[PDB]
């Protein structure tokens, strides 16, 4: 499995890069090699490793951007996607304001981004990071701000409605967003977004614009077996959502429908 | 004899139940100089109700049982009579008198309710003079117990709540949340206040000179600024003017409207009552029971084009300056009274344990 050894050594030589954009990659490299097609579609089928949704969500984007241009169309799509995350800190760090309680789920980089855009633009605020424990990620997230020198508090798991009355907004960032404005996010965002809309906190969301699934779960069962797996994945409500923080601008829940409507999955 | 006062301007159709009368004319203008039917304290009392001199909760209550010290005093006994019917029967045209002033605060209810049992249960055997003394005795007794003892307990009680470094939001006029924050800051808290006022009353300035008069550092705004100041403020005293069975809390007009946008705000409220002004009546609105003020002072100046100055000529114009209203109990989170912290569901269980039981 050739797919797979490509997809660990673009994964595991930058500890700093997400998976779905070197999923991505994989397929443009395949598509390097009609059979070029033929070779992305056995790899596509052939990927399924990852349990993120980002990925899926992600290779079936390029499944359909794919549908001799075909190259050139996933080099653009990998550069949109690669200058995404400077335009994701550029249009959300300006709503968060000095002396300001900041609380944040486990690690991720892309509220790392924001928050060193934050601290870039000369803002001094307190960040509250919940350690999010069926593995110790949320450590790691304190550890990669106490870098940043900014002031940071690890947090117990079951204080997030002990902590939610003095942070004054919940900035989370999700690994996957369904069509309604929800999210598909790590097993913890329920019960944050559910204290933050009882103590009426503006709960915001930041991802990108590949993350962009077309499912619609109802229950806390309806998000899909292979993405579950004690469960790893929750699901949060969109009314229990404030804003989006996408690179086509700051949008509201309603508009992920809109663009998927446009989109047509 | 006393008539009744004529029903001033066109009334609100949900209000037309409740008497709206007007400061401009009194009922005194068609009665006798030396006061007969009415005892002299009584129509001194009604006049200084109806201009508005007195206009604090406790305040009314103060004057009113001077009042009867003062009838009470100027009481003579009649022959074969017994003291204990012939005073019962003699009160109730001096409170009617009042009623017809200006509507009674539930405060002055109880009081009335607490003096007719009072002078229910004289017994035959005691003198004039004596008993005279005995009833004095006993309204300045109740005066200074349940006002000044209550006082100092609820004082203490929210002292030893408020902590240092807090910002405290109050609304309207009350001499019970003024004494607790005047003897909060002599006795060692350092604290700001943000001062809530509407109109038309406007009686927020009597609270902003007695927080300014001993040192505290003050903030005056009104109720739609209110809302733009309560993500900064951590706590909200208010003012009771009345409890009821349920829980409700009834005080002057923005005090519910003020509580939702604080729990809206995260920011816990807090009413200071005494026991005495408590209800076994109940109510849910503000529209069974309320006090109608003058249609005529919502009127104001804001330049030289005065809208409302004919409103009268108008005949679709209504005007409405509520007084009272209601909470819901799960609004309010503080009952604070002299025998500890209460919630709101509380209030009659102290009912039932202050009225003999």
């Amino acid at each position: 499995k050739e797919l797979i050894e490509y997809f660990k050594s673009q994964m595991k030589e930058d500890p700093d890069m997400a998976s779905a954009v070197a999923a991505i990659r994989t397929l443009l490299e395949f598509l390097k090699r009609g059979l070029r097609a033929n070779l992305t579609s056995a790899i596509e089928t052939l990927c399924g490793v990852d349990s993120s949704v980002a990925v899926s969500s992600g290779g079936e984007l390029f499944l359909r951007f794919i549908s001799k241009i075909m190259i050139e169309r996933g080099e653009l799509f990998l550069r949109r996607i690669s200058l995404s995350r400077n335009k994701i800190a550029d249009l959300c760090h300006t709503f968060i304001k000095d002396g300001a309680t900041i609380l944040t789920h486990a690690y991720s980089r892309v509220v790392l981004r924001v928050l060193e855009a934050a601290v870039a633009a000369k803002k001094r605020f307190s960040v509250y990071v919940t350690e999010s424990q069926p593995d110790l990620s949320g450590k790691k997230m304190a550890k990669a701000l106490c870098h940043l020198n900014v002031p940071v508090t690890v947090v117990l798991d079951a204080a997030v409605g002990y902590i939610m009355e003095k942070a004054d907004l919940v900035i989370v960032g999700a690994e996957g967003v369904v069509e309604n404005g929800g999210i598909i996010n790590k097993i913890g965002t329920n019960q944050m977004a559910v204290c933050a809309k009882a103590q009426n906190k503006p709960f915001y969301v930041v991802a990108e614009s590949f993350k962009f699934v077309r499912l619609f779960p109802l229950n806390q069962q309806d998000v899909p077996d292979k993405f579950k797996y004690h469960p790893w994945v929750d699901y949060t409500a969109p009314s229990l959502i404030t804003l989006l923080f996408t690179d086509l601008g700051v949008l509201t829940p309603s508009a992920v429908s809109d663009e998927l409507i446009k989109l047509y999955l | 004899q006393v008539p009744t006062r004529k029903d001033y301007g066109s009334k609100v159709s949900l209000f037309s139940h409740l008497p709206q009368y007007s400061r401009q004319n009194s009922l005194t203008q068609f009665m006798s100089i030396p006061s007969s039917v009415i005892h002299p304290a009584m129509v001194r009392l009604g006049l200084q109700y109806s201009q508005g001199l007195v206009s604090g909760s406790n305040a009314r209550c103060i004057a009113l049982l001077r009042a009867l010290q003062q009838v009470i005093q100027d009481y003579t006994t009649p022959p074969n009579e017994e003291l204990s019917r012939d005073l019962v029967n003699k009160l109730k045209p001096y409170m009617s008198f009042l009623t017809q002033c200006r509507p009674l605060s539930a405060s002055m209810h109880n009081a009335i309710k607490f003096l007719n049992k009072e002078i229910t249960s004289v017994g035959s055997s005691k003198r004039e003079e004596e008993a005279k003394s005995e009833l004095r005795a006993a309204i300045d007794r109740y005066v200074q117990e349940k006002i000044v003892l209550a006082a100092q307990a609820i004082s203490r009680f929210a002292y030893q709540k408020i902590s240092n470094g807090d910002v405290i939001l109050v609304y309207g006029c009350s001499s019970l949340v003024s004494r607790i924050l005047q003897e909060a800051w002599t006795e060692g808290r350092r604290f700001r206040v943000v001062v809530v006022d509407s109109r038309p009353w406007l009686e927020g300035r009597h609270t902003l000179r007695s927080l300014v008069h001993a040192g505290v550092p003050a903030s005056y705004l009104l109720i739609p600024a209110a809302s733009y100041v309560l993500p900064e403020v951590s706590k909200v005293l208010l003012g009771a003017h009345a409890l009821l069975a349920n829980g409700s809390v009834m005080s002057r007009v923005g005090t519910a409207q003020l509580a939702l946008v604080a729990r809206a705000h995260n920011v816990p409220v807090l009413v200071c009552c005494e026991t005495y002004k408590f209800c076994e009546r109940v109510q849910t609105d503000a529209f069974v029971s309320n006090e109608l003020d003058d249609p005529d002072d919502l009127q104001c100046k804001r330049g030289e084009h005065v809208a409302l100055a004919n409103w009268q000529n108008h005949a679709s114009l209504r005007l409405l300056n509520l007084v009272y209203d209601v909470t819901p109990p799960e609004l309010v989170d503080l009952v604070i009274t002299e025998l500890g912290m209460i919630p709101c569901s509380s209030v009659p269980v102290v009912l039932r344990v202050k009225s003999s039981d």
